[PDB]
């Protein structure tokens, strides 16, 4: 906190009195004044007088700006210690969008100066990025639910009675003739604060795909702001057109928190979102396989029964059609290693879970499998993915291995039961780990409104 | 249930986190007022201070789904015996209500649950469910 942080900032000020007389180098001691702004700047704002840090910066910032000295070969030292400070300014420009927002003095003429930044490539751009997409969706929300978009309907009340009766002119065609053209004033305005909430969007977006691919501090909070943003105005080319075309940037594959908000939405559709949100889910499918088939071979299973849904019906050919594409894909449906095992594994599983009612006063049925297949199919996937536990890729890495793959046993024993229903044996024999031992137990309830809310 | 519902019911439910008590009885000696309420103190303070990611893990997960605001055909008076897209937004702006508050300061959210979640007077009402005995 600031009451332990200020006391340096202070001491800086007093070490550094003295820099252009310790040695003759005006080309590194302007340098070593503008960190030490910088940082007093910061030290500031962190408690109190918003008022200053936003002086000292834009003053700091015009100067930078103004470097006269853009550059020289400098001492020695500078260019040693050169990257142990510099500033870049495309981070001043961002403390100085953010300093002047904070407080309301400057409304939105910060978008004056926000087109302009072309910023750099290294690294830490992913925190100017992060706050200028900040930003914009502040703006863009301020906007949407202003009254003057609420407005339209006061200027469509007029367009419906002034075209009528001022039109009559009972008692001044005179006064009509203000009509038209006030109208289409109003008509303008609403056009253009249509297009402006549209740029702020965009803009939005932008920035929040360019963090995502450098950087992975805090794109655990970015990830579900970009979904919203994307989701929220699935409508125009203006905005999918262009993510289609740079979406596909995204070095990572992750989205998996709501994997399975992105798969249910796809449909058959000529339109734009519908291409990128089908793009998006191939990409992962072809990497990922197992992290995200249960959820495709699972809304399969749901999907063959109850066979009603004008919508489930639309959305079985959705997926039955990526699904086949994905083969083709694969190479040579290379792919049907992980898939064919998958739809096995999920249609013996909704066997067992048919099964499970084998009535009886009983509560075990075990005989080991029995009748049961999955004595089979143990061996048969002698390299098992795994159904749970904890597993995960971080953002990329390589998702076709993992501990389950030794899971190849089944330890088939008694079923549980004791309460509603009847449940199935925790079995699994574990894998290279002797736990798992998890049971299932079907029958229908509530599905997904309990996953969801896990 | 998710939100609310268990607020109609066949008798309803007490909102509050059910601090009966047995479960309090694994408090080795003052109970709540220790450790307890410390620590909750620090929980609530957070989400308040915070407050937006809440609001956002919720709004996406559930912006456009194709989740099922409240059944109840075959629930809760199921056990008896002898709205659309404003459903969603009136849940969700609870949320907007408990975080921050109105009570503010911290201490007077999770002084009042307490108070609520122990009181007799609420919990002499319910039917079975948890069977607040044993």
């Amino acid at each position: 906190a600031p009451q332990d942080a200020l006391r340096n900032a202070t001491l800086m000020s007093k070490t550094v009195k003295n820099i252009a007389k310790l040695y003759d180098d005006p080309s590194v001691v302007s340098q070593i004044e503008k960190l030490a702004s910088f940082t007093s700047a910061n030290a500031l704002w962190e408690s109190r007088e918003y008022k200053a840090p936003v002086m000292i910066m834009r003053d700091l910032l015009a100067q930078n700006e103004k470097n006269i000295s853009e550059s020289i070969l400098y001492d020695d030292f500078k260019l040693l210690i050169n990257v142990p400070m510099d500033q870049i300014k495309a981070r001043l420009v961002k403390w100085s969008s953010e300093s002047r927002l904070e407080p309301a003095a400057a409304i939105y003429e910060k978008i004056i100066v926000n087109w302009d930044i072309n910023v750099e490539d290294h690294e830490s751009c992913s925190d100017v990025f992060y706050t200028l997409g900040s930003f914009l969706d502040e703006q863009a929300q301020k906007l949407r639910s202003n009254g003057e978009i609420e407005d339209r309907e006061h200027r469509s009340y007029t367009g419906k009675s002034t075209l009528k009766a001022l039109e009559l002119i009972y008692k001044a065609k005179r006064h009509y003739n203000r009509v038209l053209l006030q109208y289409n004033r109003d008509s303008e305005v609403l056009k253009a604060l249509l297009l402006q909430k549209e740029k702020f969007l965009w803009h939005a977006l932008h920035f929040y795909l360019n963090t995502l691919v450098f950087s992975n501090r805090y794109d655990n909070d970015i990830i579900d702001k970009f979904c919203g943003l994307w989701f929220e105005n699935d409508d125009n080319s203006k905005i999918n057109q262009l993510l289609y075309k740079e979406i596909g940037t995204i070095p990572s594959w992750k989205f998996l928190p709501w994997v399975n908000q992105i798969a249910s939405k796809i449909s058959m559709e000529e339109n734009e979102f519908q291409k990128p949100l089908q793009l998006t889910m191939k990409r992962l499918l072809y990497k990922l396989p197992y992290d995200s088939l249960y959820s495709v071979m699972s809304i399969l299973l749901y999907e063959k029964q109850s066979n009603k849904d004008t919508n489930i019906s639309q959305k079985i050919q959705a997926v039955k059609k990526i699904l086949l594409e994905l083969q083709g894909y694969d190479r040579g449906a290379f792919a049907k290693k992980y898939l064919l095992p998958v739809q096995e594994f999920c249609e013996m599983s909704v066997e067992l879970a048919n099964l499970k009612f084998v009535q009886n006063t009983k509560t075990l049925r075990l005989a080991n499998l029995k009748i049961g297949q999955y004595w089979l199919k143990q061996l048969n996937m002698e390299k098992l993915p795994l159904p749970t536990s904890n597993f995960t890729v971080k953002s990329s890495a390589d998702g076709r291995k993992a501990r389950p793959y030794i899971v190849s046993v089944n330890e088939t024993v008694g079923i549980t039961t004791t309460g509603l229903s009847l449940p199935k044996i925790v079995t699994f024999n574990i894998s290279d780990g002797t736990t798992q031992k998890a049971l299932m137990k079907g029958s229908n309830d509530d599905l997904r409104q309990d996953a969801i809310m896990e | 249930i998710a939100f609310d519902q268990g607020k109609l019911l066949p008798i309803p439910e007490l909102v509050p986190f059910r601090l009966t008590r047995d479960i309090v009885d694994g408090f080795g000696v003052t109970g709540v007022d220790g450790l307890f309420r410390r620590s909750c103190e620090r929980v609530y303070a957070v989400l308040r201070k915070d407050y937006v990611k809440v609001m956002c893990v919720l709004n996406i997960l559930k912006w456009d789904p194709l989740y099922s605001w409240v059944m109840s055909p075959v629930k809760k008076y199921e056990h008896l015996f002898e709205n659309e897209n404003q459903e969603s937004y009136r849940a969700l702006k609870g949320v907007e209500e408990k975080l921050m508050g109105n009570g503010l300061s911290v201490e007077s959210s999770v002084q009042d649950l307490i108070q609520q979640a122990t009181d007799p007077s609420n919990l002499s009402v319910i039917y079975m469910g948890w069977s607040p005995f044993y």
